[PDB]
């Protein structure tokens, strides 16, 4: 027997300049089975502006969801009603991975938030907690496939050619699901439907995606 | 184990553990200390010239640092356990931290020893105030002042002991500001001769300098007690 | 090994009314010499001595730790402790570290001092208590010494004759030994005196 | 107790924590009298027999007893014999000191020739009296 | 074991040496750092091992002994008590916790008398130790790669009553020695002697 | 990582790359390899990612509570030393993280190195990381104690390129530090495919 | 890879040097033991490695060479003919019963025009191998545990119109950093070069 | 095993122990450590017992059979190069074998030494085996080329003196030989506790 198991998936998000494009996949998947097609505990919401995107496994994800889950309640609690900023969150995650380094999360994290500013920003981070500020950000079994694909579309480098104006939400997303539809085809554990999630500073909207069965 | 509450408030809001622990201090032996330009010097009451007392002079004023010293005023077995928790600490500071500790940081930690007995069970407070004496690393002379309700306070010239009021009232309409050596010597022995009898064989005094401490000895103690009497017989003699 | 460490050949025999004791002089890191000028002998009273063989490492701490309560001991009950006392003083000390163990192996030899009676006991590292009435032997040169002690002892031995059968046993195993040697230093001792004899040996 | 730091010491030892050193003392009853019998005669250069002789004179004089009784005495003293326990054969590497302390008590018939000089001392200082 | 130590001691003196190398697994990092620590006065002690435990034990035996002159009105103690007490720090590590010190070490020292009834050594003191735990007094001592190029050589020419200079020119055979035949480069060996004067940095023999 | 840094007639100047590689895989090619401890110190990051920035963190949180107790600044000598203590603590928990402490305490300057294993050292010339092995040949070529600010702010930058030029594991935005009495300046910031122009164009 | 080689091509000469320390695993056999082979008159290779393939395998080349020019008159072969000569004989070795080679070289060469219907290479040639089989023609090329010093002092240094001395005053900068980074003792550098007039050793770089 | 033979002008001069130790027993005491080939050439043994015993009598049959095909007697730069290809033709097949060939061919001398690898070196002076490291370092002190045939006969029974004082895997009966021009000569044959008490009387 052996406490640790990867159940595939993939997440990417986005950051605009006053929004965040947050997707990651439904299927969830074990040994050499599938478990199931429709599993939500993907992408996790700890405040109004700032959510978590985690995956790898899935029972030490609902684990690490909860434990954000209280710290923001206990930062709630003791500030007056203060809800804590994606700032303050995502080095709560950073620390809370280095606590339990010995015995660490089989998790792959991403903390997606808006800033004080209003501009969106994504972190990430490994399995014992290296943070960094940026643009973008996939974790999962597909991160190989899309990382480098958001290099050559979001950054534009090595083209010779004049920059285009900013990214709106709509090409964005529809920039986002050129990603998802190219994960399907070539990667194994990836893809039944993907879930987008638009924070705005006027709340959040919610749209859902469908993706190859196979 | 035992932890009743011993030092509890009255209800006048005092402590009585600590206004009794301040009595046990003035009834101890009288210390003086003054602070000069380039040395300090601290002088001590050194209970008498007992003709019994061994041959091996024992010295009243205790090391704790390479710098810094302790003199104290109080119960004489309570402040040989709080200087070995002083010289406990140093050894601390320069085994985490490479430096050699400053003065306003060893006086933080006995005042912090004083009032961590103060609000224990089963703990009465230490019965000892203390005078501190050294430098820093960049000359700068310091002198502090512990009570047994843990406040530290730095000095610009101090007494403890009995008669605490009597010589601090006496040598604040006598300081001279910015002495020399053998002015700082000579402003200690004249103040501490206030309170204790004229004997020559009961004061101990020290002087403190950058990497060089000298305890005065017999006949060097001579010196400076004569060019006092001489002077206080002028004191009277200006008031007649 | 970690018993073979150090090097070093502790034996005993036992005579008539007297008994030996004999170490070499040999302190190494499994090859290579660090001093040619150390016994292994322990002297208590004017009745017991005993020698430690094994990890020089613990044949120091061990040995302090016997002092500490020798010392104790004669400080508690106002008299010498006797062999038997001794002997199973420190069979106790090595079978508290049974699973953390103490790398040496006691030659304890005593004599009573009214009486006359000799007394050889040899644990081993986790205080197994064994009392041969001929002799007991340990050390690097052990499997040697059972050879050379067993093929010339009798049990009606004078002090002076003793001494000669112990002086040719411990160097003829040594010659054979590559960790243990250079020279031997010996203690006969019987009811009136102690002698200690320091024997020619090669410095190979 | 004897050390290599400052030789011969002796010291008190109050039921509050604080000791000090001393080169005469008296505890237990009358030790306020004892205090001013030995302040009246100590020297710095004194010998033990004129040490010992001073130590059961003193004795005396607090329990008011005229012929020291030895059944009521009991003395030990702390000074230096020759070592003879030395082996350097066994500790090529090691020195041995020359003398070495021991603390010793003192049997009836070695109190004896030491009780019978401090009431001739006692019968000396009696003569000159009147 | 890659920088050696080299320590003999003489009627008046006792000579240390060590290689001042640190090298980070084939990179030499310095070539002058200190690896003989001045405990006391007229005490040393010539540290082998890498820098981690190196620092950390001698800081431990160093402020404990001068702990012990602040609580004991500044008597120095003897060389072998503080030998003694360092090799308890050896024998408690390898069997605990945090695990053993990897440091080899030789101890010098000069018996001085600190009043008149002390009647103990007047001599000069020399130990080999080792990282278990062993300790010996020995006439001298050698660490390292280079110690048994050179304890052999110390057999040859070593002898109880060699001078100053005649220990110092010796000494520097030792040194040439271990340029010659380990490859580990070894050119800076911070020679330091201990007399009845105190310690002395020699600046001659490098 | 190829962060280095040395100690002139001036002050100290820190040089690092920007590559964080788990493997073959390029993690990230912005990370801050120097933590600024606070506007007087500086420490920078070797080894494992999250080992660095943890610690470090820890080593400005003690520095801070030094200044609020005693009232003034922490010595450079006091700041490694917290950070030695720490890392000889943890030697056996398999920690891996080789740091320099660099800055200008009432001493002057001075450069220390602490590894993951509990060492501390003192010199005025280091180079770290995997690929520093590249960064000391160009370096200790030129290297002299009385360069100019500018010519050893052009060393600095330059020895990084030849590292990360030939290393794997090293490479990104070279970024070049200043340690002078006042505290501590950011000098450039700089691509590494941009300097491949200027030092052979 | 404790020993190391050096090797750089300019516009009329190849530069080597191979430092001559033979070891014993930490105890300096020889300082002066020429590792730089001269296999024909206008080519020599600098091999790195232990003693044992290192010379059996450069007489193995060094004779089929030699039986090459013997079967064909005395025709000297070119410098690629040679590395790919070379590369067979290590690439045969890691798929055989004995096992490979633990040999790293640095070829080098002049092509000269063995008649007038030759109109192949003129400049120099060097080439970069490995144990494995690896063959890359390369402006300089380095082994050993110093080589990443020196090649990134060479990424630093070396033009391709370098001249006879200013090449020997880079090489002496190669060496100088090999003895002062490098904890492995290489003291002595045997330089030898070649040019149009065939091979020569160069006494002023050591 | 202690084993030295060094070059110099007049000769070589051979050196040996004579102890033959599994661990930590000692198995014998009278091994002869050098293996005379010929009457011009020598051969020392150190490592296994057996598999230098085997092979230098395998090299004693290959000169005895150059000898009788070619007429003329074999050189030294021949000799070890017939034990240098037989050793490296079995360098996987776990042998422990470390030589030195000694003699005077027509050429004046050559002193080798052979591994169990297949190296083969040429210089003036070696010292091979477990304790070796002992006798370089008397050996190189008092080294020089031009040494008088007593005082090189002195240093040798001196340095192998040194190594067997020391080396638990050395010891008993110091040989000497020397290699001149018409052939070699047992030089002395001597007890090493005997030898003692003329170098520390
Ligand atoms: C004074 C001094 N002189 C030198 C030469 C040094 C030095 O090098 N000290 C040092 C200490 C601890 C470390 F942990 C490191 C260190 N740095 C690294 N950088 C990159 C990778 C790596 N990256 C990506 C993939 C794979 C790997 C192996 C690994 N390490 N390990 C370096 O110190
Ligand atoms: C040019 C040169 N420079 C040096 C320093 C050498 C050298 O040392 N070459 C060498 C080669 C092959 C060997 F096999 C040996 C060799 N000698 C030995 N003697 C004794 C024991 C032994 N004995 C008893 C018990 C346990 C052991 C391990 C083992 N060996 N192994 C030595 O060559
Ligand atoms: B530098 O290249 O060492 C750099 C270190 C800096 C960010 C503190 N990063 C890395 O190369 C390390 C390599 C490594 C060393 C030791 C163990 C594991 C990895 N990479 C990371 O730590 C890393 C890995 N994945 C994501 C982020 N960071
Ligand atoms: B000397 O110690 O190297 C010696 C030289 C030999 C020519 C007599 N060799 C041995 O003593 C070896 C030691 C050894 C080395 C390597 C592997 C195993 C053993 N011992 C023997 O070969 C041996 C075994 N049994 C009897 C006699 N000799």
């Amino acid at each position: 027997w052996s406490p640790y198991q990867d159940n595939g998936g993939t997440t990417a998000a986005i950051a605009g300049k006053d929004f965040v494009i947050l997707a990651g996949d439904t299927r969830l998947n074990g040994d050499f089975c599938l478990h199931s097609r429709h599993d939500q505990s993907k992408i996790f919401q700890l405040t109004p502006y700032t959510y978590m995107a985690s995956n790898g496994m899935q029972a030490d994800r609902l684990q690490l969801q909860q434990m954000l889950k209280y710290r923001v309640k206990w930062y709630k609690y003791n500030n007056g009603g203060k809800v804590p900023s994606t700032k303050a969150i995502a080095q709560l995650m950073s620390t809370m991975l280095y606590h339990r380094r010995f015995f660490p999360y089989y998790t792959f994290n991403m903390v997606v938030g808006l800033d004080e500013e209003g501009h969106g920003v994504c972190y990430s981070y490994d399995a014992v907690g290296s943070t960094e500020p940026f643009l973008y950000g996939t974790r999962g079994s597909a991160a190989s496939f899309v990382e480098p694909l958001l290099d050559c579309l979001i950054n534009r480098q090595h083209m010779t050619s004049q920059a285009p104006p900013e990214m709106t939400k709509e090409e964005t997303l529809a920039m986002l699901k050129n990603a998802f539809t190219g994960a399907a085809e070539r990667d194994i554990y990836t893809g039944d439907s993907v879930s987008f999630f638009i924070i705005t500073k006027d709340g959040v909207q919610q749209e859902s995606f469908e993706l190859r069965k196979d | 184990s035992y932890d009743r509450a011993i030092t509890v408030f009255s209800p006048d809001g005092h402590l009585f553990q600590v206004e009794y622990a301040q009595e046990a201090v003035k009834k101890g032996l009288a210390a003086v200390g003054v602070l000069g330009s380039d040395s300090v010097v601290i002088a001590v009451e050194k209970k008498s010239a007992v003709k019994l007392q061994d041959s091996r002079t024992i010295r009243k004023i205790y090391k704790v640092d390479a710098n810094i010293y302790l003199a104290f005023a109080g119960l004489s077995a309570d402040a040989r356990v709080l200087i070995n928790k002083a010289q406990l600490e140093c050894q601390r500071f320069s085994l985490n931290y490479e430096d050699t500790m400053d003065v306003d940081m060893l006086v933080r930690y006995v005042a912090g020893v004083q009032q961590k007995s103060t609000q224990s069970g089963g703990s009465r407070p230490f019965g000892v105030a203390t005078v501190i004496g050294g430098f820093n690393e960049d000359g700068k002379p310091h002198l502090w002042k512990t009570d047994p309700s843990g406040m530290c306070s730095a000095w610009r010239a101090v007494a403890i002991g009995r008669h605490d009021q009597t010589v601090i009232e006496y040598m604040e309409k006598s300081y001279k500001d910015g002495m020399s050596r053998d002015e700082c010597v000579h402003f200690a022995i004249k103040s501490l001769l206030e309170v204790v009898e004229s004997g020559s064989r009961n004061i101990e005094l020290l002087v403190l300098q950058y990497k060089e401490a000298r305890y005065l000895t017999e006949e060097e103690l001579q010196k400076f007690v004569v060019e006092v009497e001489k002077e206080r017989e002028e004191e009277a003699a200006a008031k007649k | 090994s970690i018993m073979a460490y150090s090097g070093g050949s502790v034996m005993a025999m036992a005579g008539k009314e007297c008994f030996v004791i004999i170490s070499d002089n040999r302190l190494g890191e499994q090859l290579k010499t660090i001093s040619t000028e150390v016994p292994k002998l322990h002297v208590v009273n004017d009745s017991i001595v005993y020698g430690l063989t094994g990890l020089r490492t613990d044949q120091q701490t061990f040995a302090n730790k016997v002092q500490f309560r020798t010392e104790m001991y004669k400080l508690r009950e106002e008299r010498d402790i006797t062999g038997k006392a001794f002997a199973a003083m420190i069979t106790s000390m090595l079978y508290e570290a049974r699973f953390g163990p103490w790398f040496v192996e006691p030659v304890i030899g005593s004599i009573d001092k009214s009486t006359g009676e000799v007394y050889l006991c040899a644990t081993d590292l986790i205080g197994a208590p064994c009392e041969p009435e001929d002799y007991v032997c340990a050390g690097t040169a052990a499997e040697s010494l059972h050879g050379m002690c067993e093929a010339l002892w009798r049990p009606g031995m004078s002090p002076e004759e003793l001494f000669e059968i112990a002086a040719q046993a411990m160097l003829s195993a040594c010659d054979r030994d590559s960790l243990s040697g250079y020279g031997a230093v010996a203690m006969i001792v019987t009811k009136d005196k102690v002698t200690t004899r320091l024997i020619k040996g090669r410095k190979d | 107790g004897w050390d290599r730091y400052y030789g011969y010491q002796l010291y008190s030892t109050e039921p509050s924590g604080d000791y000090s050193a001393w080169s005469a003392y008296a505890i237990g009853q009358n030790d306020q009298v004892a205090h001013a019998l030995l302040k009246k005669d100590w020297h710095e250069s004194m010998t033990l027999e004129d040490g010992m002789l001073l130590a059961l004179r003193v004795l005396g004089k607090t329990m008011d007893t005229a012929k020291i009784d030895l059944d009521r005495v009991e003395v030990a003293v702390m000074r230096k014999v020759p070592a003879s326990n030395i082996d350097q054969l066994l500790d090529p590497f090691k020195h041995h000191p020359k003398t070495t302390p021991r603390f010793q008590i003192l049997t009836r018939s070695e109190l004896k020739p030491h009780a019978e000089r401090a009431d001739q001392a006692r019968e000396a200082e009696e003569k000159a009296e009147a | 074991m890659a920088e050696t130590a080299i320590a003999f001691r003489c009627k008046d003196y006792v000579m240390v040496a060590a290689a001042g190398l640190n090298a980070f697994y084939y990179i030499k990092i310095t070539d002058a750092e200190d690896k003989i620590t001045q405990l006391d006065t007229h005490q040393l002690v010539a540290c082998t091992g890498e820098n981690g435990p190196r620092v950390n034990f001698t800081e431990y035996i160093k402020c404990n002994l001068a702990l012990n002159r602040m609580r004991q009105h500044g008597r120095h103690s003897s060389c072998e008590s503080t030998a003694n007490f360092m090799r308890n720090c050896l024998a408690s590590a390898i069997r605990s916790r945090e695990g053993a010190y990897q440091v080899n070490c030789l101890f010098a020292g000069y018996d001085t008398p600190v009043s008149e009834d002390d009647d103990g050594v007047v001599g000069p003191q020399l130990f080999y130790m080792d990282y278990l735990g062993t300790l010996q007094a020995v006439p001298y001592g050698c660490h390292g790669y280079g110690a048994c190029f050179v304890t052999a050589l110390l057999d040859r020419l070593w002898r109880p009553d060699l001078s100053q200079q005649e220990g110092l020119e010796l000494m520097q055979k030792c040194c040439d020695e271990v340029k010659r035949r380990v490859i580990i480069s070894n050119s800076y060996f911070f020679v330091k002697a201990v007399t009845k004067n105190g310690v002395e940095v020699i600046t001659a023999v490098h | 990582t190829t962060t280095l840094a040395f100690r002139f007639n001036g002050g100290i100047i820190v040089a690092v790359d920007s590559r964080a590689s788990t493997g073959q895989y390029i993690a990230s090619q912005t990370v801050m390899k120097v933590l600024e401890i606070n506007d007087y110190l500086l420490g920078t990051l070797a080894g494992g990612a999250a080992d660095c920035q943890y610690w470090e963190r820890v080593l400005g949180m003690e520095c801070r509570l030094w200044e609020l107790r005693n009232g003034s600044r922490i010595t450079v000598a006091a700041a490694s030393k917290i950070l030695a203590n720490i890392t000889y603590a943890y030697r056996n928990h398999g920690l891996s993280m080789g740091t320099m402490v660099a800055g200008w305490d009432q001493f002057g300057p001075s450069l220390y190195y602490v590894d993951d294993k509990g060492s501390r050292v003192k010199q005025d010339l280091f180079s770290v990381g995997s690929g520093s092995i590249y960064a000391y040949g160009v370096l200790d070529t030129g290297y002299r104690k009385d360069l100019s600010v500018e010519d050893a702010c052009d060393l600095a930058r330059r020895s990084i390129f030849h590292a990360t030029y030939r290393d794997g594991a090293s490479g990104g935005i070279v970024t070049v530090y200043h340690v002078h009495e006042k505290g501590w300046t950011k000098i450039s910031r700089d691509d590494q495919t941009k300097l491949y122009h200027r030092y052979f164009p």
